[PDB]
DNA sequence: ATCGAGAATCCCGGTGCCGAGGCCGCTCAATTGGTCGTAGACAGCTCTAGCACCGCTTAAACGCACGTACGCGCTGTCCCCCGCGTTTTAACCGCCAAGGGGATTACTCCCTAGTGGCTCGAGCTCAATTGGTCGTAGACAGCTCTAGCACCGCTTAAACGCACGTACGCGCTGTCCCCCGCGTTTTAACCGCCAAGGGGATTACTCCCTAGTCTCCAGGCACGTGTCAGATATATACATCCGAT
DNA sequence: ATCGGATGTATATATCTGACACGTGCCTGGAGACTAGGGAGTAATCCCCTTGGCGGTTAAAACGCGGGGGACAGCGCGTACGTGCGTTTAAGCGGTGCTAGAGCTGTCTACGACCAATTGAGCTCGAGCCACTAGGGAGTAATCCCCTTGGCGGTTAAAACGCGGGGGACAGCGCGTACGTGCGTTTAAGCGGTGCTAGAGCTGTCTACGACCAATTGAGCGGCCTCGGCACCGGGATTCTCGAT
């Protein structure tokens, strides 16, 4: 019976920007068509970006070459820098 | 007391592009997307949110196309919207 | 010990976890690396923030407390990266950027 | 069981389409032409996803199937399934 | 001399003189590399689809001259072509 | 190097195309278009080479960098 | 270059002729224009290997033949 | 105004071709072909002009017996007109797919 | 409840394209052999090994046979083959 | 018990086959014209495998005259005396 | 010449020789060259008569490929030993399908 | 710069069945590539199976075998008897 | 003026495969009436070589089906899941191999 | 009573040296390195014959591997033949 | 660019409702830890090929001037779209229930965990290696004349594009064959042990056959030649196909 | 089936030209002749693996049967493809350079065959060590209930429509500007190379790092209830057009 979303993310990062602010169903609805939309653009070129390169494994450095690929300009900097932050955010354990 | 032509028309420009909604009406539609869909199935039905996404992307792609349309009519040099405008304007698109 | 999730450790709103199962799943290459999904988490994660940003900032100009596709559209259309990034997306309930050709003016 | 539907897109709803699109004076022959365009959109649209539909075989179309079929033809559309 | 298009419509050969354009493509990509080498095959295939690329811009920009009553292609009409194809 | 791009070639281009007449501010014009272009599918070109780890831009990657368009 | 398509729609309707069939449908003439592709691909590929081998720089008929013959398609007339 | 019925001229062609016993692809842009193709695997190659012309004996030879085989896959779908399905078919089942 | 038909025909697609023993039961097959051997000479011995061989080839093709048959039967808009496949599919193949 | 061995080819052997072929409806017909094929591979197969043990002068069938047989109508077999 | 004690037109000699120098064997026995010259002066034989009487229907007086063709292709046993064949500037025999047939 | 054929012997054989019809260049070069393919033939099978039977001799019988092999039916029957008959007229 | 130490060519190419043996048959085999010296040493290595690439892939072919030998089955998985080697072998049947599984989709539910 | 199982034991060990090999699998791999021993020694010696040369050396070997194997196969097996020819003409 | 009129929107305060949002109980997707086998990072080497630079013709870029096409703005006629009031239509709401059909559940089958053949050493043997002789393939360089590219002028077959209409592709519908699932009944495959011999395999033994070498010559190859078989050009004769009776 | 009445092919009738058949001249190879010696033929014998032989169980084949789903035929439509015509295009015939290189030559070194003897690697032979009863997953048939389809009943918003008159389409016109062209001048691309070396592409090695496993649990999800944010309305306040001048 249960179906999985972005829902409960996207308000979390919502709360966190806006506290004040709420959303609508049909807006979430959209944020959610759009992380699907952004994640299959990064990992399909992600995936040929690899295949390309006749390597077996996606890296952080297929998605942040791939993440230059399709954003662009200056949304790829903040993307490519929250990106590796994270990763060593989360690399010492 | 008439409004002289062509403000009554930009009033309504600004009426719906201020707006939301979708603009042609729901029912209509409906029979137009199942007499469609008869040609490649006849035993078809469409969950209401197909239709009503299918709705929303011909609408947004004539508003589009209504656009480029009035730009190409612009640049003849008129004011006009009229076939010449939209034929170009889809010949160049590739829409063929 | 009590167990953490990875979007924890990294940080991060958007689940790690998920972001991986799905790179998995979806067949996207034989392997995926531990670093591969918390940095796509990330980047979603950052995307999100910026058109619920300028989203929220809509609707608060628009003297409303609730994110509705209009205020979407308004906030992405404005913004010429995310415009180019959404070029070819149509926001469904979204409208258009109120615009009136000089030409066609008094 | 219908035909000649595509007339039920009505004159003014075309007219509206055009206003919202920021045109101010539109020639009468384009209700027609538009029509035209319209149903071949339409048709491409609809013919997508019924091979989606039928790839699941199904016999109701899904609004996942609109989205694909649009997706596929490079026009993508938030805020359905 | 419409003879030009019969001519050069006819033919199938580069139309821009190669080694001065292999200068331009040097110079365009210092912004994003240093000493960046390039194999000639490289060159050769972005210059075939440089000239792909602005002969159908050219087209689309003679269908708006054509549409606005002119036969000289003017700014109006490569920017409008590039308006409604989707381009910046 | 953008005016490298000369005259009588971009006049063998609009040929190419179909084109009867040609005004004279086309040129820098189309130059600036050829430019852009050049500039985003060169990028992406150095790019597929950046992540091969390489020096020299091999044709593979204009391809690859042509396919994104 | 970009030769292929030089293989005009009438040839490829008399090839179909020989072979038999009366009506043909519009979407073949470009895929036997890929059958036929890859299919000359193969044999020239081998028959100027054939020659590499040979150490020589024009490819003769023993080297198309030969091609031939080692793919399963034996041809008689040339040597 | 004579009309022959559609299907007359095209299976009299057959006939015609089949009787035939001549090239059917016009030599030189078949050369040209050959050329082109070559030209990949190594760089100014000549051709001794039998050798070219080994080659399109094959190739016609070869999209002829194809062209049999497809029509027969045709026609077992009970339909006369040939189509990608059936050349997909034919050579797949001779073992080229 | 009782199985559709055409899924116990699938379960035996799984399970015998998943297995990789002999279809053919082995002392019919082996006299079928010996049978055929007899006509082109008399008084002949085989080893075990050699009926095996032959086996393992004939079940082999026979496979092979099977799927390029059920291609033609498929291209038909069918689900069931018939000797119309067989015979088609060993035609293209050119086994006379 | 040695002659109309080509019907001791079971239906059910020849549906398996067929399920391993990937086939899920079988017509009736195929049973028979089956059996039919398969009764010429296999007579074309022995044929020149005889000859191989005929020109060896020897009376058993080997494992060698199949495989070659084999290979010599173009279908190589792995696993028999190499 | 030995062809002549054997009573054949083929040259036993020339057989002889391509066995030994040909890759086949070290040693070649003496009756394998002029049984091997009789097999493929019957063949030649045969499809020569074949392609003889094929071009004299033709009421053309020399064989052409064409008639080899024919020749070849419209006898069974003929037409299995050359299968995987080509001859060159030899057509297809006439047949049409008859499912189209007008 | 001599290049040897079967041409002769096939237009001895030609004349022998048909001494009215002559032959063409092409079918010329047709019938020497058929010689020289079934020579090919014949000779590659006697000495595989040379080869099988570890004997280092191809004899009148490993081209018997062979013709067996690769001839089918009364084409190889006929050609059995022929190049026995040769090789008998040969001994005497 | 006592020999050295016999030591066998297929050691100084660096193989496993026997080059004494390839040799051995190059000659037998009456393919020339001359075997160079370097011949039997590339054919040796490239026999070596693709026995490597089949048997690895049906060696980790078989330990996915957790098992510690390899039998024919894990040969023909190896083989026909790779389509050079597939392409390379695809007039062979590896006897006790099977079939790799496949259902047609328009047959499947 | 020879075959070719010592060495694709060794080569075995080599690459995986925790699994084995069954009698069967055996069989089918000798026989393998058999048949593929005769298609590249047949082209060499089609092709030697070709230039009229009466010997089979490295080069035809070669030129028979890049005939028959496809791809990166063949690409592959040339670098180890090669390779193996240097170690042993210098050593 | 005024002023009154006044029409349209804009705005604000009230009504009330439906979905946004949060607690909750809970299930199932993410977490956790250790092996381990291998993908890929990294380093170094081989030699390709990318790069900067030489002059030299000549193709083409370039700089004017000249005179002409074109486009751009102005004017007159006029066609047809806009705005609006009045009638006409069918859309919309909401609600309703029946039920198709997709979701969800309850079995059921598969597919694993658990309680004899293939690796390892002792004793030969047949083949691989050694290294020195000897005879020849073939490495190598070059001279020649074939023959493969290259271009070209004319003709004219053939590609090509397209207009038109029917015939075929494709789906949809109904019916009835006949295949599948499944339980029962009926064979005959498989298996169990075992020995007698056929026939394959070894061995040993002499001996017929073939390679190999040389000299002789005639049979077969390379050109040259003359001509008649077939090629080409045109006309007629005849076999068709089309439609209508 | 059966006339006319076109249409297109086959055949015939004339003419001619070049491909084929035969001589002419040469020269490479095949024919004798001869011995050696090595593979082949023959005998005896050794020993293994092929063939039988018979019942007993029971795994599988055969059989029967109910239905359900799929083959298949008939029909209806729309549009893809085949015919046909006029225009355009480049192919191909013919005949010309020119020069890359295929093809033949001689020569002298390398190199690979050949042998004897020598040893060890690989073979063989024997010995001995590594089915049931649960519980997840995967399909799948039954069953649940959600969400699609269709009806009520109107009223009422929204489409239709008809009409005049305002303005924008558009056609022409005149004129001035700013492309196009042609020809004299130049300049730099292109081209055959050399000189150098960055890096590419490949191999080898070593580590770090992701697959992979059930067992546990807490994050997220369906459900459910509450309430305020937001849509909607009415009527006034603002602004924004319009006419006359």
């Amino acid at each position: 019976s249960r179906k999985e979303s972005y829902s409960i993310y996207v308000y979390k990062v919502l709360k966190q920007v806006h506290p004040d602010t709420g959303i609508s169903s049909k807006a979430m609805g959209i944020m959610n068509s759009f992380v699907n939309d952004i994640f299959e653009r990064i990992a399909g070129e992600a995936s040929r970006l690899a295949h390309y390169n006749k390597r077996s494994t996606i890296t952080s450095r297929e998605i942040q070459t791939a993440v230059r690929l399709l954003l662009p300009g200056e949304l790829a900097k903040h993307a490519v820098s929250e990106g590796t932050k994270a990763v060593t955010k989360y690399t010492s354990a | 007391h008439r409004y002289r032509p062509g403000t009554v028309a930009l009033r309504e420009i600004r009426r719906y592009q201020k707006s939301t909604e979708l603009l042609i009406r729901k029912l209509p539609f409906q029979r137009l997307v199942r007499e469609i869909a008869q040609d490649f199935k006849t035993d078809l039905r469409f969950q209401s949110s197909a239709v009503m996404a299918l709705q929303e992307a011909c609408e947004a792609y004539l508003v589009g196309l209504f656009e480029d349309t009035n730009l190409c009519a612009i640049h003849a040099k008129r004011v006009t919207i009229m076939p010449k405008d939209i034929q170009l304007a889809r010949r160049i698109r590739g829409e063929r | 010990a009590k167990a953490k999730t990875r979007s924890s450790r990294a940080g991060l709103q958007f689940p790690v976890g998920r972001v991986h199962r799905l790179l998995r799943k979806g067949n996207y290459s034989e392997r995926v690396g531990a670093g591969a999904p918390v940095y796509l988490a990330a980047v979603l994660e950052y995307l999100t923030a910026e058109i619920l940003e300028l989203a929220g900032n809509a609707a608060r100009d628009n003297k409303k407390t609730r994110i509705i596709p209009r205020h979407l559209q308004l906030a992405i259309r404005n913004d010429e990266e995310l415009n180019k990034l959404l070029g070819r997306v149509t926001i469904a309930q979204g409208g258009v950027l109120p615009n009136i050709q000089a030409v066609l003016l008094p | 069981v219908l035909r000649d539907n595509i007339q039920g897109i009505t004159k003014p709803a075309i007219r509206r389409l055009a206003r919202r699109g920021g045109v101010k004076r539109i020639s009468g022959l384009i209700y027609e032409e538009t029509r035209g365009v319209l149903k071949v959109f339409l048709e491409n649209v609809i013919r997508d996803a019924v091979t989606y539909t039928e790839h699941a075989k199904r016999k109701t179309v899904t609004a996942m199937d609109v989205v694909y079929a649009l997706k596929r033809q490079g026009r993508t559309l938030y805020g359905f399934g």
